[PDB]
RNA sequence: UAUAUGUCAGCGUGU
């Protein structure tokens, strides 16, 4: 009923506070920029998930934009609140918005360590292994063969 | 839900007002106690604005000659009203 | 709770991609719990599901896989491909033998097979082949036999020990009716515990079976397997 | 303990004085978790002396990166002792050997 | 001398065993490389830098 | 084919010392034994119930980061060693320990008042050492039973009269198993080649039977299970 | 939202 008493519910931690949480970061995008900011995607919007622990999870795709690894780095977090500044990082910030750089208009989104690893040993033939030679239907038959 | 904004931009097609457009619409929703021209499924008011800005519903004419024909309405209701 | 007490799903929902594709989604299990269902379902329905399969076929002219037959456009090796994806449903007994003979222009459905009364097919418009010539003809036997799992045709050949009769030709058993079956984890947040886990089951069958029959059976399997040591 | 180490995890140890070295060998009289007394031997005693040295480990105490400093005894009641040999490990110390 | 050390306990030379998956129970494809390595802790706590 | 599974039968339980014990299944159909020995061993590893020491008093004690006179360990090394004290309780679901000793000597797990429902299974287990003929050490320990890990940082939230100065809080494992390994090999029943035996070893505390603890994982496969077999 | 009272140096960490 009053600012109080939504501050002591907020500071002793009731379920609803959860609920209401959840239901406001639904599509509230947030800005997350690392310190050394040396060009314009060094700051980009994403939409919130909550989790437990004590670490921003970042998205690894956009780490090469970021210049970011995860050796102890560290990233600020800004919130905006008027529509305005929600729709212009969603329409204009947004890490889907940013695939091309503007330096040059090379992509900004490339496998970088572990995913081409897995995709080249994936996408590799050996000239005697399990079950060469034979005819599949499609590529569902070949998934379960492999399992 | 939404994921990109590449379909409203080019229904806009300048991608700054569209920014605008959508703000504009926002704000209609929210304070003006308007109501969506695209179902509501739970989504914030911004993607909603965004949603039904992406089909043509919305742009700057229509919100412009909706927001006319409401004055025009309400001029004629409160000159009735002093008459 | 209890130290006996163990989480259930509770936001059990299906939805129908298709009339054989499934989604299933389980909400809230306990941390680890799902990767365990999740693997134990896939392992049970890939390998351990009963069903009837064409197990091998023998096609008058033709003597071996490497051979081509007059008027036809599909070659052998691609009419065993297509006689392997048709789905045939058997309540009569393990093994049956069907007969497809036909001539003329144009496709040859599984609706042209021989009328049993046992044996059903989910899918009479599948395609097997197609004639081109007027004058020319097909005539194939069919072998349906009822197993489990998948059973490709090199441990058949190495196991068959008939003298290898001429004419027919092996052809890989798909007794299972899943034709693909998928599992992922996702983070599921009861009250506080944001930490619980949450089950996504996507699967495609063949049309014999809905596919959630077949997550019934799969759980009643593994049900029954485990009753020796449920108290 | 580091299990491949390169031997000169010893020195690091002794030579700082974060363990506590026996000043005089002799034997372990009374061992505790925050003090011990060594009953020196008559070689090395002094004229008009009892003949005991006391160690007072420093438990638990605030150092200037607001850490722990903790010492803790490696040694036995009555286990005989000689001189430089250690007879508390300081904080990150193993049986007289730096553990990080 | 690290092979031979290897070889006095019942390990491998290669340095490399054979790991299952805990979540699938599937044995990996290749031999991985397991051993003993000593870890510091560093003083940079996350709890500290929120 | 169709119903030709065979049910797997607990054939033979080897106990080859106090903690280390094997368990076999058998006759199992080919594939089945990898899958129960995975799911046998993730719920095995995870969701086993036992007893564990939660709080713990001492007379003399005002903190962890304290020393007591006369005692060659720690208080907070005290408290580790207790930690993996190993007690099964029967019925009470929630036990207060009293330990008394004095004397120069190993204060060991064997000195514990003798309850009638709780059990030792390691009296060897030594917790302290006396080094001082006057020093005596009176302590209280609390026993747990419980699921998984519980850190004592969880246990704080509870308000209900704070804690009294003294009191000291333990982290509790509450899992009485620590290792499970599993293996398949050739069966043989009358004719049939294509069958399948599991060997599953484990190694815990004590606390628990590997044939409780087989059964016991067993009914929660079933009851995760009877999810799935009425699908709706 | 306005709460109880923050400014300069030196040192250090990550790009
Ligand atoms: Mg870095």
């Amino acid at each position: 009923t009053t600012i109080k008493a939504a501050k002591k519910m907020v500071e002793r931690e009731e379920a609803v506070v959860w609920d209401i949480l959840d239901e406001v970061i639904r599509e509230h995008p947030v800005l997350l920029n690392r310190a050394p900011t040396l060009h314009r995607l060094g700051i980009q919007a994403f939409e919130p998930v909550l989790i437990e622990g004590k670490a921003i999870q970042l998205h690894p795709l956009v780490c090469a934009a970021y210049n970011a690894d995860f050796d102890g780095d560290q990233m600020a977090v800004h919130v905006p609140l008027t529509l305005e500044a929600q729709l212009e990082a969603r329409a204009l910030m947004m890490s889907t918005n940013n695939i091309l750089s503007p330096a040059n208009g090379e992509p900004i989104i490339v496998p970088s360590q572990d995913v081409v690893l897995g995709l080249y040993y994936m996408t590799r033939d050996c000239v005697n292994a399990k079950g060469e030679g034979m005819v599949l239907t499609g590529p569902k038959e070949a998934e379960r063969l492999y399992r | 839900a939404r994921v990109t904004v590449q379909d409203a931009v080019e229904k806009i097609g300048n991608r700054f007002d569209l920014v605008l457009v959508a703000a504009r619409r926002a704000r209609q929703m929210q304070v003006g106690g308007k109501d969506p021209l695209v179902p509501e499924e739970n989504d914030k008011t911004t993607v909603i604005a965004l949603r039904e800005i992406e089909e043509g519903l919305i742009n700057n004419q229509i919100l412009d000659v909706r927001e006319r024909q409401e004055q025009q309405e309400q001029e004629a209701a409160e000159l009735q009203a002093v008459t | 709770g209890s130290v006996t007490e163990f989480l259930k799903p509770r936001l059990v929902d299906i939805e129908q991609v298709s009339s054989t594709h499934a989604k299933v989604t389980l909400e809230p299990l306990e941390r680890g719990f799902g990767h365990t269902l999740g693997n134990a379902l896939r392992r049970i329905l890939l390998s351990s599901m009963p069903g009837c399969a064409v197990t091998e076929v023998e096609i008058d002219g033709v003597l071996h896989e490497y051979s081509t037959k007059e008027g036809v456009q599909e070659d052998i090796l691609e009419i065993l491909l297509n006689l392997k994806g048709l789905a045939v449903r058997v309540q009569g007994k393990d093994e049956v033998i069907l007969t497809l003979n036909k001539s003329g222009i144009g496709p040859v459905t599984a609706a042209d097979i021989t009328h049993d009364g046992d044996v059903e097919i989910v899918k009479p418009q599948h395609v097997i082949c197609h004639l081109t010539d007027e004058n020319a003809s097909i005539s194939m036997r069919i072998k349906v036999q009822r197993g489990r799992g998948y059973v490709p045709a090199s441990t058949r050949i190495h196991s068959e020990e008939d003298e290898r009769p001429i004419g027919r030709l092996l052809v890989d058993a798909c007794y299972s009716p899943v034709e693909r079956i998928a599992y992922n984890v996702e983070a599921a947040r009861v009250e506080q515990r944001t930490d619980l886990d949450k089950l996504v089951i996507e699967m495609e069958t063949n049309g014999t079976i809905d596919p959630e029959e077949a997550i019934r059976r799969a759980a009643t399997i593994l049900a029954e397997q485990l009753e020796a040591f449920v108290d | 303990k580091p299990l491949v180490g390169t031997g000169m995890e010893r020195a690091v140890a002794v030579d700082s004085g974060v363990t506590a070295v026996a000043k005089r060998g002799g034997v372990v009289q009374y061992v505790d978790a925050s003090r011990i007394v060594i009953k020196v031997n008559e070689d090395e005693m002094y004229p008009g002396e009892a003949g005991i040295d006391i160690y007072n480990l420093t438990k638990y105490t605030r150092s200037n990166q607001n850490t722990c400093i903790n010492q803790m005894p490696c040694v036995s009641l009555g286990e005989p002792v000689e001189r430089g040999d250690v007879l508390a490990d300081g904080p990150s110390t193993d049986l007289g050997e730096l553990a990080l | 001398e690290i092979k031979e050390l290897l070889k006095l306990g019942d390990l491998p030379t290669s340095g490399q065993i054979r790991l299952y998956d805990g979540r699938t129970g599937e044995q990996f494809e290749r031999p991985v490389t397991v051993g003993y390595m000593y870890m510091l802790k560093l003083n940079h706590l996350v709890d500290d830098k929120m």
